[PDB]
């Protein structure tokens, strides 16, 4: 996979380095013919937490009318919530958190191949 | 509702100095002027006081010293914001804070 | 080219999501059996700027008795400076910068 | 001579709210003992008075309201350190802060 991409066996990432809100995040994962990492089977999210530094990251996750991956199933994993008006997902090392859709956050791509 | 919240994560046991900044919050109410932040609960201004404070022009909330988990797990902190005459632009808002 | 590393060309490169002062960094990348990375040609630090976005990186650049490029020459580039006891270099998007050598910054290793 | 300064990088143009980080300059003195900080110069104590200030406990440089390259490219500050009573750590440091345009 390409610069600023990291492989992982079959899976090419791009953990970003500037911050955008989860809406423009999602945008630049489908731009990038990729799309915003998610866990469909609620499996892998400690295991993953072990690549992530000590920023927060958005992936596919939002709360509308509860947790939802995108794309995906319900949300069967925990996740620390500050306040009822943080509605989209992001990954730590310490596991799923929820913040405020507006925030800037780093983001994480995800694609197959 | 225009709150926006980013995600508050703080260990026990922080090394100094402080105070220590948390997370910037906001009102998106700030777009059509000024807006000034304040925090009310435990750890604010009731016992423990000045645990946690708010930059009242930026909304930078802040922590005052070195948490300790076995003390405290958590605190639960209220968020008030208001426009250039004192007049609230949003109704307080929780903001629970686990100590890992 | 393990993951978290990435690829461009013959070339692998390491940008570090946490962050270390400059001994401890170019520690790191050895014991990774890299180097922190160097423009010894002194040329590429603008294009480069394309993949950093706004934050510092550490680089294998260090001023004892002026700026060196790590087992490499003289820097001819343009570094901008805020204070005379600023020894080591990073980049970033607007080009190379002096910092305290203490400083924790991300950096970056390559292979 | 232990100070310790990150790189500073401040643009024209930076919308609010003020005031906000810069970088977090320290003496390595602080490990002696507590330290306090100050900084001197046209733009911090001379005139344009406060455009930027010091967090004196900790070391935070701020920037306190938008810069415009054009009426002042570059600002001379001095930062300055002291233990609790007063007393020097450090002798002045020289900082150079240019607006990117
Ligand atoms: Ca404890
Ligand atoms: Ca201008
Ligand atoms: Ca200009």
């Amino acid at each position: 996979c390409p610069i600023l991409w990291t492989r992982n066996g079959s899976h090419c990432y791009y953990f970003s380095m500037e911050k955008k809100d989860w809406n423009s995040s999602l945008k630049f994962c489908a731009d990038k013919g990729s799309h915003l990492l998610t866990f469909p089977d609620n499996q892998g999210v400690k295991l993953f937490g072990e690549y992530l530094g000590q920023d927060f990251y958005w992936i596919g996750l939002r709360n509308i009318d509860g947790w939802r991956w995108e794309g995906g199933p319900a949300l069967s994993l925990r996740i620390l919530t500050n306040s009822l008006i943080q509605r989209c997902g992001a990954i730590h090392r310490n596991g799923l958190q929820a913040s405020s859709c507006e925030v800037a956050l780093q983001w994480i791509c995800k694609k197959v191949l | 509702m225009d709150w926006v919240i980013p995600p508050i994560s703080l260990p026990e046991n922080e090394k100094g100095p402080f105070p220590k900044n948390l997370v910037q919050i906001k009102s998106n109410k700030d777009k059509e002027g000024k807006v000034f932040y304040s925090i009310t609960g435990q750890g604010a201004d009731t016992p423990p006081v000045g645990v946690f404070i708010i930059e009242r022009e930026t909304g930078w909330l802040k922590v005052t010293e070195p948490l300790d988990r076995e003390r405290i797990a958590t605190y639960t902190l209220f968020s008030h914001a208001v426009s250039s005459n004192g007049n609230a632009v949003e109704d307080p808002m929780e903001i629970l804070i686990t100590v890992t």
